[PDB]
């Protein structure tokens, strides 16, 4: 569904993986998070709001911040994904994260995604993406961008916790914000800011999105 | 805490 | 050395068996590849081989292996001999996979075909728009679906007893892939394959070569 | 046959 969308943009899919290699022909891929589903774009779907004054002390905010981001606008390109993790894993490694975008225009975007520790700035990571022209479209996509080392670190200390409410209690205090921006224009694209539970679940890896409102 | 912020019934319901 | 002319690299290529376990869980076995593990400095020179000596294994009169490489240019031209892992093992997904780079914003047309006693059976085309990378040009066919005739195919291999048997079948089946820049309708690459089964211990393997005149 | 033609040895020889 064209959910995650502004007017310019659209986020299809986000993903972050673990993929182990057996040997030279054999890979075992294990997802953490996903968004991505079988229904056609125009399914879009009523999405819950949420006032974005219950999260501002998640995020830094500082000039340049989520409040400054939002009321600088447009509002309808901030979301709130919450993730329930599939931290349920078992070769060599890699860690990995894949996204991909669409747009009906040709824009050279910037892809800023922060990762949060009681509200504070502990890594960035910046990438330039160009568009591909695809059935009618343009195409962005991430593919297979190496997880840097703090988040591999990060997912080995919360396994390493005995018991599945400790990881839940560390999580509380873990967000990630990821701004898309166009690069010439400076517009706002997309906002997107997550938040992490452990998931209970035996369908895999879960979510829900909200749309961000001043209230 | 999260449990104590306006926010609605799915957040703390995993699909 | 690599599969690549003057206009066009293919740094990888592979066919795949894909079973998902669970939503979040999935395996992939390979049956062939190409730049699976990064380029390196000890990487082989290429040998040649005679395009005379291979001829009648692929389609020719007009339009066919013979027409295409005299008309060039002769650096477009390559052989892969593939030894293939055919060792498999829920939800299934038979793909391939394959990412080219060119010095040329283009729009590229590639042609696959399966070819048995050097006469096409099946073909398959696809149309791939460039995207802009660090001064250069990006093309990708991305898990695309493998057709029904080669999935086929592969079932009907493995349900031969032994493996010299899949060696004799394998001895009149080829493909051929041309990729062209669909403005100027010129050659970027031609690849020629062969096949046998691997009985290697490191999985599938592969012998690169250059096709020429002599 | 196959194996009669001029090519080189590596071609009936897996890495
Ligand atoms: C490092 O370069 C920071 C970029 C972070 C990429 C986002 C990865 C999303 C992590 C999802 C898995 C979290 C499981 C608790
Ligand atoms: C249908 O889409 C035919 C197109 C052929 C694509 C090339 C696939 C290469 C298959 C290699 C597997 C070898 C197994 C013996």
């Amino acid at each position: 569904p064209r959910s995650v969308a502004s007017s310019k943009l659209w986020m299809l899919e986000f993903s972050a993986f673990l993929e182990q290699q057996q040997d030279p022909d054999t890979y075992n891929k294990h997802l953490f998070v996903h968004i991505g589903q079988s229904s056609p774009s125009y399914s879009d779907p009523y999405l819950e709001a949420v006032d974005i004054r219950q999260i501002y002390d998640k995020f830094p905010e500082k000039k340049g911040g989520l409040k400054d981001l939002f009321e600088r606008g447009p509002s309808n390109a901030f979301f709130l994904v919450k993730f329930w993790a599939d931290l349920n894993t078992n070769g060599s490694s890699f860690y990995g994260v894949s996204s991909q975008y669409e747009s009906p225009e040709n824009m050279i975007i910037t892809c800023s995604t922060k990762v949060c520790s009681f509200g504070k700035q502990v890594v960035e990571k910046v990438e330039t993406e160009y568009a591909r022209y695809e059935n009618g479209h343009y195409s962005y996509r991430i593919h297979r961008s190496p997880l840097c080392e703090y988040m591999i670190n990060f997912i080995h200390k919360l396994k390493h916790l005995p018991e599945k409410y400790m990881m839940n209690s560390v999580l509380e205090n873990f967000t990630i914000l990821q701004v898309v921006t166009n690069r010439d224009t400076q517009e706002t694209l997309l906002c997107i800011a997550y938040v992490f539970e452990v998931s209970a679940s035996e369908h895999g890896a879960q979510h829900h999105i909200y749309r961000l409102v001043k209230e | 805490p999260w449990r104590l912020r306006k926010x609605p019934d799915s957040f703390a319901k995993e699909p």
